């Protein structure tokens, strides 16, 4: 249960589609995770914040390989990208709760 | 030997080992500010830098 | 003495942001226009100058003079040819340093971008103004056109139509408001544009990757004053090039004629940077909507970062906004060349699919392109 | 105060700003027609006609 509304997508089933995407994106052969590359605005920025040490620290890393992989126009070998399944959202579960504390107060205002 | 050593030998001697050479840098701790090697290189020469 | 703290009490620390300011170390080829546009307003202010020493406007005698100063000055043929391929050049820059934003998410720099936009304009009507300064029957036609769609306004469209005039018609009177404003505007640029840095550099600049570069900036004194000084001789041998070995090759032969009101040219059209948005206004038969689209083309930039949808800035990982992107570029490259051709049957219809389309991608397809892909990340 | 509703305090603030901005609107209008005589308007005025 994936990939588009419609129960079979364009390119047969659903579930493919998105690992077809992860792969075109293209951030796993730079050697980022998903949340590695998100926009950060004043909402994100706090929750970078709320990060552990051990991996706060890892993301930076993550990131610093990455601009001198880009620096250099390059990517990382085959065996050194990030699998689709092995990815996982470090960052999702401190957006959640940061999600949750701005609507709270942000309708806490009008009342 | 020491009382062999004038100005002249100092500004030879040092222009010999220390202007135009190659540095070795080593850090440790918070050296962000710490500038990049070519701003370091080219403080090893005066006027041209 | 500390060599560091240098003669700071000075306009050196406002240097600083030339020599230590931090910079991504992956900045690619694309952020060089940045420093390519100032040397365009440079070169275009040093050849301007030397050019309005011998320029007059009087219309008896401003085309008279054009032709003085490449006969008679001596090396003064060069200056009027990097004069008139520089403006090439500037909106060949301008146009990229447009596009990298576009793509790189840049205008999330909201207050920079918005100035971005104010640069824009002001080049624009720049280059309008001083098209008309030869006064050679593109010039005096090339206004005429453009000029009476003010009068689509309603209510005050001839009444500022003949303000800008000065007069019923394009006359003298207009061309010598032209010489004076085109004289002063470029000096109002390096001052947005020194306003434009000023909303950069508190913010920093953007990477190709989109994510924060603050755990790898470089200085910038060794590493892109070389490079930039590498780009600055790129666009010095592309303009050159033209001016050695094909000065007229973009302009339009019937520019070389006296202005004459009372004989039209055999097509009407601006310089090669506007037939993009000439194609927009022919699109729509009505008049009063055909300079509307003109002007919110242009004015679309504003709109844009109000349109943004992924979660993602940059579109490096955004696979399906990278098919649109070169798709609008096409487009606006359609726009281009129909812009050039005579409206008949065939560019009537291309036309306003290129036109419908150019709106429909950036209001529509782009953001829905974000959406898409925001639900094919987990997020 | 009730339960978190949608947008009350928010229509309270508006009411509040509400007859200075319709008399600010008067100097854009007003400021508007005294800078270059508008003809239709400068009629129904007693002294000014
Ligand atoms: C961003 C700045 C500028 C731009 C984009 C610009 C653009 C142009 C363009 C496109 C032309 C038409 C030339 C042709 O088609 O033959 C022109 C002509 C001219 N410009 Fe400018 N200009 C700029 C600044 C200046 C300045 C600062 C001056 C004077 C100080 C100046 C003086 C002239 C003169 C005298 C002409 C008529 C001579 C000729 O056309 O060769 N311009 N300009
Ligand atoms: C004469 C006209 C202009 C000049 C001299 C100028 C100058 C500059 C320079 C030097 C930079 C920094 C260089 C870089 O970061 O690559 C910059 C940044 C920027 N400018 Fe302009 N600009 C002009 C017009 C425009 C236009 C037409 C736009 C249209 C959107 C614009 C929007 C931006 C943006 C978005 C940035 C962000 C750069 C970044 O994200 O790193 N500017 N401008």
């Amino acid at each position: 249960m994936a990939g588009r509304p419609a129960v079979s997508a364009s390119s047969r089933w659903l579930e493919g589609i998105r690992k077809w995407y992860y792969n075109a994106a293209g951030f796993n052969k730079l050697g980022l995770m998903r949340d590695d590359t998100i926009h950060e605005n004043d909402d994100v920025k706090e929750a970078i914040r709320r990060l552990p040490e051990n991996l706060y620290d890892d993301r930076v890393f993550r990131i610093k390989r990455a601009l001198d992989l880009s620096m250099r126009q390059q990517i990382l070998p085959k065996e050194q990208w990030t699998k689709y399944e092995e990815d996982k959202s470090y960052l999702e579960p401190y957006l959640k709760e940061v999600i949750r504390e701005r609507k709270e107060r942000e309708e806490w205002a009008k009342k | 030997r020491i009382a062999e050593v004038d100005a002249r030998v100092v500004r030879e001697v040092c222009s010999k080992y220390f202007y135009d050479q190659c540095p070795a840098v080593a850090g440790f701790g918070p050296i962000e500010q710490l500038p990049d090697y070519n701003r370091i290189r080219s403080g090893m020469f005066w006027l041209r830098f | 003495m500390t060599n560091i703290r240098k003669s700071h009490p000075l306009m050196k620390i406002v240097n600083n942001a030339f020599i230590d300011l931090p910079a991504p170390s992956n900045i690619s080829s694309w952020w060089n226009f940045g420093s390519l546009l100032g040397i365009c307003l440079i070169l275009q202010i040093l050849t301007g100058l030397f050019l309005a020493m011998h320029y007059t406007s009087d219309t008896t005698t401003a085309f008279s003079s054009v032709t003085h100063i490449c006969r008679d000055v001596n090396y003064g043929w060069i200056i009027r040819y990097m004069h008139a391929n520089g403006a090439s050049m500037f909106f060949i820059c301008l146009y990229m340093h447009v596009g990298r934003g576009l793509y790189y998410g840049s205008y999330t720099f909201l207050e920079t971008w918005n100035i971005g936009v104010i640069l824009l304009l002001t080049v624009m009507a720049t280059a309008f103004m001083g098209y008309v300064l030869p006064w050679g029957q593109m010039s005096f036609w090339g206004a005429t056109v453009i000029t009476n769609l003010l009068s689509a306004i309603p209510y005050i469209g001839t009444n500022l139509v003949e303000w800008i005039w000065g007069g019923f018609s394009v006359d003298k009177a207009t061309l010598t408001r032209f010489f004076a404003f085109h004289f002063i505007l470029p000096f109002i640029i390096m001052a947005i544009a020194m306003v434009h840095l000023l909303f950069l550099h508190e913010t920093g600049s953007n990477n190709p990757t989109g994510i924060s570069s603050d755990v790898d900036k470089i200085p910038f004194h060794p590493y892109y004053t070389i490079k930039d000084i590498l780009g600055a001789l790129l666009l010095i041998l592309a303009l050159m090039l033209l001016v050695l070995f094909a000065p007229d090759l973009l302009g339009d032969p019937d520019n070389y004629t006296p202005a004459n009101p009372l004989n039209t040219p055999p097509h009407i059209k601006p310089e090669w940077y506007f037939l993009f948005a000439y194609a927009i206004l022919r699109s729509i038969p009505n008049k009063l909507g055909g300079v509307l689209a003109l002007a919110f083309s242009i004015l679309i930039l504003a709109l844009i970062p109000l349109l943004h949808t992924s979660k993602q800035r940059s579109m490096m990982f955004r696979p399906l906004s990278q098919c649109l992107f070169w798709a609008l570029v096409a487009d606006l490259l359609t726009l281009t060349w129909i812009g050039g051709q005579p409206v008949e049957h065939p560019y009537i219809t291309i036309g306003q699919l290129a036109s419908v389309l150019y709106f429909l991608l950036i209001l529509v397809l782009m953001p829905t392109a974000g959406t898409i892909e925001n639900k094919l990340l987990k997020w | 105060m009730l339960t978190r509703f949608l947008g009350p305090r928010y229509r309270q603030l508006a009411r509040n700003w509400v007859p200075t901005a319709s008399l600010w609107g008067a100097v854009g209008a007003v400021g508007l027609v005294w800078a270059t005589d508008w003809r239709l308007i400068l009629d129904w005025v007693p002294y000014i006609n």
